[PDB]
RNA sequence: UUGCCGUUGCUAUGGC
């Protein structure tokens, strides 16, 4: 189960990768993608330029969590809920969030690179 | 519909493989191989013999002369017989004694001839698995087998030995150990009109021997529980059944290959089949076999099934669900320990813990139309197989054998249209492998002989 | 509700008895009532099988209270004779226990039977 | 076989450390070989999921793949679905090798005792003495792994050390 | 009269450092660096050893009433 | 024009369409047993090779049948062995895992194109498909 | 103790011969011991020990079994006629050497 | 008709 954020969705649509099919042929496993309410709040706050990205995040195949905090800082929410539990893949393309996630141990990181998704800290990919 | 599409695409596939009755219909390679068939020798052992003795309804049933000769041996275990082409029989017990009988005095009970009793004297002085070359049995002789020619009897049991005794004196001529720690033998069968023995050992192993050469031919592997029973005919095929893996295998022993046959009765679909309008259920353990002919055999299960199997069908052709009854439920004075009959009846849960008798002996007369089943219901059952070979049916019962039937086999007399047989059945008060058997209801350790006629 | 309540039907009974036989071959089965209660209070047990037709029934009904205390699955097979025959000994047993082991070659089968009897229970 | 993408990240090093230590492996090539062909297996099962229901390829190659995976023994009999082939992984494959299986059946005291039993030929599945440790036993050869009858841990004649000590103590 | 060659001219292992018997086998090295690793794992985590062995003797190492080793949320 | 004797059209091919997934489904739904070996007898070089695949034991059975049938040992013919034995054993240790070949799942070859979807009984009429059903 | 099994016994009257396949069984022995095998074959069939012959021996892996090709003659003279000269050099009586030049 | 023991038959049964 993979936590998505907003620039990962934007780079997915910019590189024409499907979310669940890109995840499946990246990991060769069955993926459950998760949009937290703060990532969804960030996509809605991005305005009416990003309508395509918002209604591709509105997808019944993409399940969605319910964050319980004030504010819509998705990087704080993703970092907290991943270092609490260590049962999550983080799909992101922010340089700062990528550095945070790859500094906390045991957390695999997925990112749009080239024309498909790549995964780094998951040691069983083939 | 996905299974319909699977069947349809498989049908189209087979049609396409055919793609890649006239007056001339001859094929060159087939007729050349038939010329080689006309050239060859040995149309003797390899008869694919079908059922040529159709006499099931013919002979009498209900008025057999039944003599239950009780013997003083705790828990007789096996029975071996012999006919040349005087007849001797053999019994063996849990008291480590083999006993030779004469049986040819047909109208009366058998006659004791000779003991051969092992004991604590025969424990080896090593506890080392390949110097097990003593001359007697120190533990639990489970099976005897007489030679088809009658020079030897060969016996073995839980002391992982094969001792081959001479017939005329009951003397151990040769000892062959099974060379490993769990190598207890559980069934022995000579192939008919031969000198080749097939023993089934609890290492998931089947050993084969030539007795008059004192040699082992081939060890063949492949069951998944202990090979509880074995059966063979004149062909070099063999049929074994392992207990809890619920499969019966038959072995091309020169090729060392097999055909497996699993069970597969489920109370869900069976109770639905009855629900279209009932105490029957799944399967515990396939226990006993006898190869009726070289295309069919019959298996005795642990839930009282008797099943009839062909050489050309994985799933069985015919079932018979309850073959000896369901056991008497434990009494209300021996279930609960309360005071009132209402709670002691509530501790029976209705019908949920009634368990069926399990068929612990099955014998098909070779190539014939009739087989005999036995358990501790007290009454042997005689069944005949229908002439189209797709069913069998209960003819009659033989109700003079109180106890577990650890072995059934028959002894022939009379000519091609007028025949009489004595059915030997070893009767004990305890199963031939472990004890497990309570409610010993008037049992005795004896030999139930019946004389059936016409 | 009888005393020997969570009884298994025939398919579950044969699944239970097959994994009992395999654990008895793999030395992972402690058989008998007081050996079962010994391994139960020691905590090395994955599920306990009681037979629901022995000559008293409270003789093994002492064990469901222990299993409940320590949260261990317990299941009632309707034949002590078949249970002993599956255990591989020459006598009927009335209770048996599958001890825990992680160098065990039947761990998936034991876990599947545990899940089946726990959804039963 | 083939090397992984990032072969030197610390998760991969601790992964291979746990795998080689828990299964007694000699180097990285065991993990890399069995993971390469597992990658082929579930890269195929991914495509069998990306095609639809009632596709001929999906029906026939799917039940073919799960039946020969069940007969290799990495997949149990009841999960006859095709997403469990994706849930499959590398230690499910190298729990099936003969060294792991000899230790789990208890003919040896550790995986290293199992490896030296196998390479010293005391272990025979079925009829033949197997002597390489990475053998991938199947669900029918799972129960005939026993000591070879040609070996002193079976029932055979004891080896040279035992018989030379017996002879020198007889002198 | 045959001046046979010896081991240092034969195998020609000129001037090597002292090396390891555990490095002479690739399998025993990973056996002994996994034993080291799973002895270090007892230091970082607390490892489930297998439950209560005999009678509960006590904590055998101390009880700290000030330390709380539990993960707080956010 | 005129006829010309064509052994390539009255020769038994049966191998352009022999697919292992269809054959495995037929072995599953066959309802007659399959002649499997006693379980140790089919591994090859003490485990240095594989077990052996189903096609390899079929080919071995054919070779031993021809062997006993005309009393001749086969040989170490260099060109054919340097092709077939080495390429066969290297793809065996590539794709045969535990007696089962998984090479097919890594291979593009359409099932329904060649081996399904009948060509002779194509039923290109509504009336012909109606008579083929009824 | 070695053990013998003949299979698929056919008769060749054109070569005055009877031929078959030979499953030779030697548990805990090395191999077929071909002269002793000709003895055992010549006594299970009729006498003709210089007219019984075996040539095609293949032992399977792990020992125990070996499949050979057995052909037995009547009339040792016509066996000498019909057998090839290298097998006669191997087993029987013939010995003619080739001229060693060039 | 057997390891004992009981009815036994002048042969069948039943308790360990
Ligand atoms: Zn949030």
């Amino acid at each position: 189960q993979v936590l998505i954020d907003t620039n990962f969705i934007n780079f997915s649509i910019q590189k024409k990768v499907d979310i669940v099919r890109g995840m499946m042929d990246c990991l060769l496993a069955k993926c459950n993608p998760l949009i937290t309410d703060c990532v969804m709040a960030e996509l809605e706050k991005l305005g009416p330029k990003y309508r395509i990205a918002l209604k591709l995040a509105r997808d019944p195949r993409i399940k969605r969590l319910s964050c319980s905090h004030k504010g819509t800082y998705a990087d704080d929410c993703l970092v907290h809920r991943v270092l609490q539990h260590k049962c999550y893949i983080v799909a992101t393309n922010d340089a700062g969030l990528k550095q945070r996630i790859r500094k906390i141990p045991g957390i695999p990181l997925m990112s749009v690179g080239g024309h498909a998704y790549v995964i780094e800290k998951l040691p069983d990919v083939f | 519909n996905p299974a319909d599409k699977r069947r349809r695409l498989a049908k189209q596939y087979l049609e396409n493989l055919k793609s890649e009755d006239e007056y001339n219909n001859f094929d060159a390679g087939d007729l050349d191989k038939d010329i080689i068939a006309s050239r060859l020798k040995e149309d003797v052992a390899e008869q694919q013999g079908r059922v040529f003795r159709y006499f099931g309804d013919k002979l009498l049933i209900s008025e057999a002369k039944q003599s239950f000769t009780r013997v003083g041996e705790n828990n007789l275990t096996c029975i071996s017989c012999f006919q040349p082409v005087r007849l001797f029989a053999y019994t063996v017990s849990k008291d480590l004694q083999l006993t030779k009988y004469d049986i040819t005095d047909f109208s009366k009970r058998p006659k004791k001839l000779k003991y051969a009793k092992g004991g604590a004297k025969y424990i080896p002085t090593s506890k080392h698995e390949y110097e097990n070359t003593t001359e007697g049995h120190y533990d639990e002789i489970l099976t005897v087998a007489a030679s088809p020619d009658g020079k030897y009897v060969v016996t073995g049991g839980r002391d992982r030995k094969l001792i081959v005794w001479s017939t005329e004196s009951l003397s151990p001529v040769k000892v062959i150990p099974t060379k490993d720690r769990r190598g207890e033998v559980l069934s022995l069968a000579f192939r008919k009109n031969s000198d080749q023995l097939y023993a089934s050992c609890a290492d998931f192993k089947i050993r084969t021997y030539s007795i008059n050469q004192f040699s082992q031919l081939e060890i063949l592997y492949g069951h998944h529980d202990i090979v509880e029973d074995i059966s063979a005919l004149a062909m070099e095929r063999c049929v074994t059944v392992g207990a809890r893996d619920r499969t019966a295998m038959l072995w091309k022993i020169p090729d060392e290959t097999r055909l497996t046959f699993r069970g597969g009765d489920e109370p869900q679909k069976l109770l639905r089949r009855w629900m279209k309008e009932p105490l029957f259920f799944c399967e515990g353990s396939i226990d006993v076999v006898s190869m009726v002919d070289d295309f069919h055999f019959i298996t005795g299960s642990d839930n009282g099934n008797i099943c009839l199997w062909s050489l050309a069908k994985k799933k069985p052709i015919f079932t018979e669900r309850i073959a000896h009854g369901i056991l008497p439920e434990p009494s209300f004075n021996d279930i609960s320990g309360e005071t009132d009959e209402e709670l002691r009846k509530r501790q029976l849960q209705g019908k949920k813990l009634l368990q069926p008798f399990w068929i612990t002996s099955l014998y098909a007369i070779p190539y014939s139309n009739v087989f005999i089943s036995g358990s501790w219901s007290g009454s042997l059952k005689v069944w005949k197989i229908s002439d189209n070979l797709r069913s069998f049916e209960l003819l009659g019962e033989l109700s003079g054998a109180k106890g577990v039937v650890t072995k059934i086999q028959v002894v022939e007399s009379g000519k091609h249209g007028k025949e009489k047989f004595r059915i030997l059945a070893s009767i004990a008060k305890e199963h031939r492998l472990g004890r497990w058997i309570a409610n010993v209801s008037g049992a005795r350790n004896g030999i139930y002989s019946a004389v059936i006629d016409q | 509700n009888p005393k020997a309540f969570p009884l298994a039907d025939a398919a579950l009974t044969q699944q239970i008895l097959d994994v009992v036989q395999q654990a008895a071959n793999l030395r992972q089965l402690k058989k008998g009532a007081n050996e079962a209660t010994k391994t139960l209070n020691r905590g090395i047990s994955e599920f306990i099988i009681m037979a629901a037709d022995c000559e008293p029934i409270e003789i093994l009904l002492h064990l469901p209270l222990l299993c409940e205390d320590k949260n261990v699955p317990y299941v009632f097979v309707p034949s002590r004779v078949a249970l002993g025959r599956a255990c591989g000994v020459s006598r009927p047993v009335i209770a048996a226990s599958i001890t825990t082991n992680d160098a065990s070659a039947i761990k998936t089968q034991i876990y599947a039977v545990k899940d089946k009897i726990e959804t039963l229970l | 076989y083939s090397t992984p993408k990032r072969p030197y990240e610390s998760s991969r090093l601790d992964a291979e450390l746990k795998l080689a230590g828990e299964f007694g492996l000699k180097n990285k090539k065991e993990i890399y070989r069995i993971s390469f062909q597992l990658s082929k297996i579930r890269r195929a099962a991914r495509d069998l999921l990306t095609r639809d229901e009632k596709d001929p390829k999906r029906l026939f190659e799917g039940n073919a793949l799960i039946r020969r995976l069940v007969r290799v023994g990495v997949l149990s009999e009841d999960k006859k679905k095709l997403d469990y082939v994706l849930a499959l992984k590398v230690e499910d494959f190298l729990e099936r090798r003969l060294q792991t299986q000899v230790y789990k059946l208890g003919l040896a005291k550790s995986v290293h005792h199992a490896r030296v039993l196998i390479t010293q030929r005391h272990i025979a599945v079925g009829k033949q003495i197997v002597n390489i440790p990475s053998f991938m036993v199947r669900l029918d050869s799972e129960k005939h792994i026993d000591f070879a009858p040609t070996s002193p841990f079976g029932g055979a004649r004891p080896g040279r050390v035992a018989r030379r000590n017996a002879a020198r103590k007889a002198e | 009269g045959k001046r046979a060659i010896n081991y240092q001219i034969l195998k020609n292992k000129g001037l090597t450092p002292k090396r390891n018997k555990d490095n002479r086998n690739s399998r025993v090295k990973k056996r002994k660096k996994y034993q080291k690793a799973q002895k270090k794992l007892k230091s970082v985590r607390a490892v489930y050893s297998g439950g209560q062995s005999g009678v509960y003797e006590g904590e055998k190492t101390g009880i700290k009433k000030g330390l709380t080793r539990s993960v707080k949320f956010k | 024009f005129e006829d010309r004797f064509d052994a390539r059209e009255h020769k038994d091919r049966s191998n352009k369409s022999r697919m292992q997934a269809m054959e495995e489904y037929i072995r599953e739904s066959s309802d007659q047993p399959d002649w499997s070996a006693s379980i140790g007898a089919d591994i090859v070089n003490h485990g240095r090779g594989g077990i052996k695949s189903l096609r390899d034991t079929e080919k071995e059975r054919r070779v031993t049948s021809f062997e006993e049938d005309n009393f001749t040992r086969l040989n170490i013919t260099n060109k054919a062995e340097k092709r077939k034995q080495k390429q066969r054993e290297r793809n065996a240790r590539m794709n045969v895992i535990g007696g089962e070949d998984f090479g097919i799942f890594s291979s593009k070859r359409k099932l329904e194109d060649s081996t399904s979807r009948r060509g002779a009984k194509k039923t290109r009429s509504a009336w012909d498909r109606a008579q083929r059903r009824l | 103790a070695v053990t013998i099994r003949t299979r698929k016994v056919i008769s060749n009257p054109l070569l005055a011969r009877k031929q078959f396949v030979v499953d030779v069984l030697h548990p805990n022995r090395a191999n077929v011991s071909k002269d002793e095998l000709r003895e055992k074959l010549a006594e299970v069939y009729k006498a003709e020990k210089d007219a019984v012959s075996v040539f095609g021996f293949r032992t399977q892996f792990g020992g125990g079994k070996s499949v050979g090709f057995g052909l037995v003659y009547n009339s040792v003279a016509e066996a000498k006629k019909f057998e090839p000269t290298y097998r006669l050099v191997r087993y029987g009586l013939a010995e003619k050497v080739e001229k060693a030049s060039r």
